[PDB]
RNA sequence: GGGGCCUGACUGCGAGGCCUGCAAGCCGAGCAGGGGCGAAAGCCGGGCCUAGUGAACCGGUGGUCCCGUGUGGAAGGGCCA
RNA sequence: CUGGUGUUGGCUCUUGGUCGCGCCUGCGUAGGAUAGGUGGGAGCCUGUGAACCCCCGCCUCCGGGUGGGGGG
């Protein structure tokens, strides 16, 4: 659980496919992909209890660091 | 993004000055730095605070000068010393004034005060237009004699 | 002087009703005799296809409407006899381009609108002497067209870069018929309308007296 | 093979048979509204025939004003074409 | 590899479109056009009360003006 974001959960999930469009503007569509994969935001430094660094990501972020939730910086 | 001045946006107008530096922009820079900071219900309280504080400042001396103001504008200006007919010996500087006027009839009022061409040398009645403060002050009656 | 005058009576930015805008076109035209009011206006369409072409009549003349008949031979007989007024040729036409406008209606025997349409579309297209066909005043039927002339219809038609207009008020006709026919007009064009025709229909609508000042209005009241 | 006017080379339908394991495919008097040819008896539901061809779905568009996921609407859909 | 976006903040130099407003402005050969054109005709008989007609010089082929001088 080293990738995560502290202020929140963010990792994992996420499952895309691609098609072939051209639908409600006449006539049906069509199916393809069938791949599963990351995505995520973003991490940086500050720090609690006595250094520690951080971490997190964007998000959370602009918040938490803004202000602090169980740590500072 | 809620901006708030500790300064600049110029150079230094840390007055009302919330400006939308937006983002992790002026975040960033501007505070990191350290040179104010956002919103917080805490500031916008601070500034509305602070603020109130310098106002009670500001009316309440217009007040302590309005009372000293009142009463030594109906008093009268008292001063004692050596000449011949007409033109002390040894001129009338205000600073001489305040030195008197606290001494003598009590109130403790500056010397960079008042409004003077000079030191004035023929006495008794002629009167001072007498700043006092910043935009109220004393034009009084002065007298002086050479009690001979 | 005579307009600093009229310049200061109306507005820079504003849109008045019809009866109300008609008290000041009065307000405005002292003038000479009389100054004669008109509506102006713009057509959201466009004239490069003869699709939108907004034209025909909408509706006081009689038999006092004077009429030219513009023909060549056997029409000139034919509008004359049925009873045109001022009958003539090309030549008619280059006069009334000269400095002649006296007849009140102006008829064409097909075989000369060319001319018509032409030398004095600027000529006739103001106050309307454009000899007009399905608007009873162009036809081999010269003399039956001159003829009905009379009813009380007043035309319109679009000029190609999009402004319509024609007689709405004398200076002197009541501020109420003023009103009256402005809006009259606002009925028989809104509707003429081309088919193939979308965006915003009425842009700026105007009224007033040739030479002078021209009021915007909402030909909605 | 020509001339005359005309267009049913129509909708709603069809009793009843051909060929058929399937769906097809094919045929038709008469009946109704509504025409067209003649004076009329009557023919005319494309063509002298037997080829000029195709599921079911999946979608479009010109009517319907049936359904419309609280009811009033409409997206959307059912049917006609 | 590649357009938009995110933490990728300041400073200044700059050319493009667009609608709006503000005044510009021409050629289908005396009936196909006058300063384009459609609504006109060049004023249906015309406009600050300074250049009014006659007269030099100043501004993107010019009127907008032009300084007037002049003025029945």
């Amino acid at each position: 659980m080293q990738k995560d974001l502290h202020p929140k959960a963010v990792p994992c999930k996420i499952i895309y496919q691609g098609q072939v469009v051209m639908e409600t503007m006449s006539t049906r569509p069509e199916i393809h992909v069938d791949v599963w994969s990351g995505v995520h935001p973003f991490w940086t430094g500050e720090e609690r209890f006595l250094d520690t660094e951080g971490r997190v990501d964007k998000f959370n972020k602009r918040f938490g660091d803004s202000y602090r939730r169980g740590s500072k910086k | 993004m809620k901006v708030i001045f500790l300064k600049d946006v110029k150079g230094k107008g840390k007055k009302g000055e919330i400006k939308n530096v937006a983002d992790g922009y002026a975040n960033n820079f501007l505070f990191k730095q350290g040179l104010a900071i956002e919103a917080t219900p805490a500031n916008l309280k601070a500034l509305e605070a602070q603020k109130q504080k310098e106002q009670r400042q500001a009316a309440e001396e217009l007040a302590n000068a309005k009372k000293l103001k009142e009463q030594l504008e109906k008093l009268t200006v008292t001063i004692p010393a050596k000449a011949g007919e007409g033109r002390l010996f040894g001129s009338i500087t205000s600073k001489q004034i305040a030195e008197s006027l606290q001494a003598q009839h009590g109130l403790k009022l500056d010397k960079r005060k008042i409004e003077l061409a000079d030191a004035i040398r023929a006495l008794g009645y002629t009167n001072v237009p007498v700043k006092l403060h910043p935009e109220v002050t004393a034009t009084l009656k002065v007298h002086v004699t050479e009690q001979k | 002087k005579r307009y600093r005058a009229l310049l200061e009576k109306v507005d820079p930015n504003k849109i008045y009703t019809i009866d109300e805008a008609a008290h000041l076109v009065k307000e405005l035209a002292t003038a000479k005799f009389d100054e004669t009011v008109e509506v102006h206006a713009k057509l959201g369409i466009d004239p490069r296809r003869s699709d939108q072409n907004v034209r025909g009549t909408v509706s006081g003349l009689g038999k006092q409407v004077r009429v030219l008949a513009i023909a060549k031979g056997e029409k000139i007989k034919e509008a004359e006899e049925a009873g045109a007024d001022y009958v003539g040729g090309e030549e008619i036409i280059q006069k009334i381009l000269d400095g002649w406008m006296d007849f009140d209606a102006v008829v064409a025997t097909p075989d000369v609108m060319g001319a018509v349409g032409s030398k004095l579309g600027r000529i006739l297209g103001p106050r309307g002497l454009l000899p007009n066909p399905k608007a009873g005043t162009v036809g081999f039927n010269i003399g039956e067209i001159i003829r009905e002339i009379k009813a009380g219809r007043i035309e319109f038609r679009n000029d190609k870069t999009g402004a319509i207009h024609a007689p709405v008020g004398k200076a002197s006709f009541p501020p109420e018929k003023l009103a009256d026919n402005i809006r009259a007009f606002i009925r028989a064009l809104e509707a003429h309308k081309p088919e193939g025709a979308k965006g915003t229909f009425l842009r700026s609508v105007y009224v007033t007296t040739t030479m002078g000042p021209s009021v915007r209005i909402n030909p909605h009241s």
